[PDB]
């Protein structure tokens, strides 16, 4: 006859009914991802709308219970996830306008074409079309045209829509006892109610700006070396003191630097590590890929896979009689059902992908005992970290020689570790400032700190100072460059790509030190050792019942976030880079511009 | 002598629900448990108080066949000394049970595509049941002191919830058809033994 008993009864009724609708909402989506057809295209919306209506009514009914009378942490955690109204607090016309804007922003981005109106051959799709001309081309004007013309059409019709979006979401967020939309987006990392592990929204910026200062050193030398190496391909467009042009980073915007490896190889005469020639010649197919990837997880002590993981899963492209969207997503149907759906091909990039997507099902298999509202990971940047450390331990020449992929006597020398370390560094270090500056820009523009006239000046003002990237042509206030990104047009968060990289090296160092390795960190492995698997599994069983600070301390021993393991991991390459960068000009200048004549 | 009808209790085409579990009085028949161990289909065969070897040399006065359907991760609750949503609201085994619990997977016989919602169970009850007690009612549970005169509204809910049996659900949710053979010795003649 108390609030904490009525809440338990309400939660029991909610929990013992939603399991029968979420499973049917997932099954229709699985069938659609298998079949692109106009017949089943509306089952997605029907099942989603029924579930949202159930959730909307439950959220409306849950508002009658205050949070100041409940003492149980588990009950408070379950009830806090149900009282979040979302956009239901707005008026009807405003909600309809917000929905229209949201459904139009995606349509414009999806159906936006780029072509040259003067030459008929200068037309192509996006993937593998316009994304291919920006990947493997060594021309200047060919890239400049495709870089300028994409943001002159798609990035120019979204500016009024984004201006209305900002003012609509500010009013949406100010009605939920919040300050802005940025404060709404930082509510995931807020932990309260536990003494000694309290985290505030105002400390995330302080932590991130402190972690970036320790990192900047190494990125500065890496940028100097890359800029010195790029002088050979474009000798008349880059300054040896200034910054790097934006449209020469490897892709459309510059998030990843992976495609630049073919031009800046340190040792070009050594045979690179490769398994692509090792799985085609060995008659290795997608079935045996997973049959072999299972044993790596069994060796450390993890349970075995379920029976339905083989019969209901799709591994190969299902011909031309049906279309399947095979973007990388792991499928958890719930109610004891686990499947996969990937576009398998005989390449190295797909073997590590299979290991990564099997780590996901291994993680989801752990917390099945938690309730429906707590069957989730600790936070957003926490699920993607435990599935990435398994790929790092399988590409080393201690395991690739164990499964017969690599040569039995593939020599490990100082000329192969450098090649591996450069490839590892080009994909990890090059994106951290890119994520950081974009998130800082969003948080600064949502708070009203930047008025209308500097809506596009303070973009390049921070691009030219933090990441050291200049623009080829000037842009006035009419353009909207940031909205051209997929995650910005579809209003997705971005700091989960910054936290996971920091967490994944702490986890790896803790596990490998528990695994009793002696030597450099880039050669070790966790296989054939149960004391690392049983150390990780206790953390894997927690779910959302415990704060992320406690989950981090249960494994690493430090409730904060550190960069020291990452610096120790990349120290071997940094030592050689310091030696090789004696004659270069370490650092960049903010006064240089390619159009400043 | 005749063959005791074990095919209608274990091989029935349609079973009952746990809240309204059926009860078949099987007595004055020749029960053969020797073919049960060799059936190679029982996913769970646990006997409390009695042994599988001693089941063919002892005769019980009454062999009551209580039959119902439960989940896979839930069969362990049907045992002396367990708690849950079923061991106190639907059917409680006494702590001094002297019978056996049988179960096997029947996903291919108790599941259809799109859903089979023909089995239900109790969810809300104001008290806890005594062992060996059945109560069938759809009365609305008053979770507070509003009160509620029958309308399923604020803090007043329907007690009966259904079972979502489908071909693709997990092993822990697959229908395990359970017949709880409740052997007991009374002051009446016993002639039920192999």
């Amino acid at each position: 006859s108390t609030i904490e008993e009525q809440a338990k009864t309400f939660l029991d009724k909610f929990n013992h009914e939603a399991e029968d609708l979420f499973y049917q909402s997932s099954l229709a989506s699985w069938n659609y991802n298998t079949n692109i057809t106009e017949e089943n295209v509306q089952n997605m919306n029907n099942a989603g709308d029924k579930w949202s209506a159930f959730l909307k009514e439950q959220s409306t009914l849950a508002q009658m219970y205050p949070l100041q009378e409940i003492q149980n942490l588990t009950v408070k955690l379950q009830l806090q996830a149900l009282q979040q109204n979302g956009s239901s607090v707005l008026s009807e016309d405003k909600s309809k306008r917000l929905n229209t804007i949201l459904n139009t922003m995606s349509t414009i981005y999806s159906t936006g074409k780029v072509c040259n109106p003067d030459n008929p051959q200068e037309c192509l799709l996006l993937e593998p079309g316009l994304n291919e001309i920006m990947a493997n081309s060594l021309d200047y004007n060919e890239r400049l045209w495709a870089w300028e013309s994409w943001r002159s059409e798609v990035g120019k019709q979204l500016r009024p829509l984004y201006e209305e979006y900002v003012v609509l979401k500010n009013e949406m967020a100010r009605a939920n006892h919040y300050e802005d939309y940025g404060d709404y987006w930082r509510g995931d990392y807020e932990v309260n109610g536990v003494d000694g592990y309290d985290y505030s929204r105002g400390q995330l910026i302080e932590d991130v700006e402190h972690t970036f200062e320790e990192i900047k050193p190494l990125y500065e030398h890496l940028h100097a070396y890359v800029r010195a190496k790029l002088m050979n391909a474009y000798p008349s467009y880059i300054s040896p003191i200034g910054c790097l042009p934006a449209h020469l980073l490897g892709d459309m915007w510059g998030r990843f630097w992976t495609n630049l490896y073919s031009l800046t190889v340190p040792f070009g005469q050594k045979p690179n590590i490769d398994v692509t020639d090792a799985m085609v010649d060995q008659a290795w197919d997608a079935q045996r890929i997973f049959k072999e990837a299972e044993k790596f997880f069994v060796s450390v002590g993890l349970p075995n896979m379920t029976q339905g993981f083989w019969e209901n899963s799709m591994l190969t492209d299902p011909g031309n009689v049906q279309k399947a969207v095979c973007h990388p997503t792991a499928w958890d149907l719930g109610k004891g059902d686990f499947r996969i759906l990937m576009c398998t091909k005989v390449t190295m990039d797909d073997f590590l992908t299979a290991h990564h997507e099997m780590g996901h099902i291994q993680y989801d298999m752990a917390y099945a005992a938690q309730p429906f509202l707590l069957r989730n990971g600790a936070n957003e940047g926490f699920h993607e970290a435990v599935g990435e450390i398994m790929s790092l331990s399988a590409a080393t020449p201690k395991h690739l020689k164990s499964i017969g992929l690599l040569s039995p006597d593939f020599q490990e020398d100082n000329e192969t570790e450098i090649n591996f370390l450069l490839k590892q560094a080009l994909t990890i270090v090059g994106t951290l400032p890119f994520t950081y500056m974009l998130e800082k820009w969003r948080w600064m523009v949502f708070k009203g700190e930047i008025p209308k006239d500097q809506w596009m000046k303070k973009w390049w003002e921070m691009k030219r100072e933090i990441v050291g990237v200049v623009e080829p042509v000037p842009h006035d206030e009419t353009y909207c460059d940031p909205a051209s990104l997929f995650h910005v047009s579809n209003d997705y968060s971005f700091i989960r790509y910054y936290t996971r990289t920091l967490y994944q090296f702490q986890f790896q160092e803790a596990l490998c030190q528990a695994a009793k390795h002696e030597g450099p960190l880039h050669k070790c492995d966790i296989s054939n050792s149960t004391e690392a698997g049983q150390k990780l599994f206790n953390m894997l069983r927690l779910g959302k019942s415990e704060p992320w600070t406690l989950a981090l301390e249960n494994v690493v021993g430090a409730k904060n976030m550190n960069v020291r393991p990452l610096l120790n991991y990349f120290e071997p390459l940094f030592t050689w880079l310091k030696d090789q960068n004696k004659n270069s000009f370490v650092g960049w200048s903010t006064d240089w511009s390619p159009y400043a004549d | 002598t005749n063959l005791c009808p074990f095919g209608e209790v274990f091989n029935a085409t349609r079973f009952a629900s746990v809240y309204a579990w059926n009860r078949k009085r099987i007595s004055n028949c020749v029960a053969d448990y020797s073919v049960l161990y060799n059936s190679a289909s029982f996913s769970t065969f646990k006997c409390y108080g009695v042994s599988p070897t001693k089941l063919n040399d002892l005769c019980f006065t009454n062999v009551y066949a209580d039959s119902f359907v439960i989940r896979g991760d839930e069969v362990r609750q049907i045992a002396p000394g367990q708690t849950g949503k079923i061991a106190d609201y639907n059917y409680k085994l006494p702590d001094d049970f002297t019978g056996c619990v049988i179960a096997w997977n029947s996903n291919n016989l108790d599941s259809k595509v799109g859903g089979n919602y023909n089995y239900r169970y109790r969810l809300f009850r104001k008290s806890n049941l005594k062992p060996f007690e059945r109560d069938i009612s759809t009365e609305i549970y008053q979770a507070g002191s509003k009160p509620c005169n029958g309308v399923e509204g604020f803090n007043c809910y329907f007690p009966l919830q259904s079972y979502g049996f489908q071909p693709t659900n997990g092993v822990g949710y697959q229908p395990y058809r359970v017949v709880v053979l409740s052997f007991e010795l009374l002051h009446a003649p016993a002639t039920v033994c192999g």
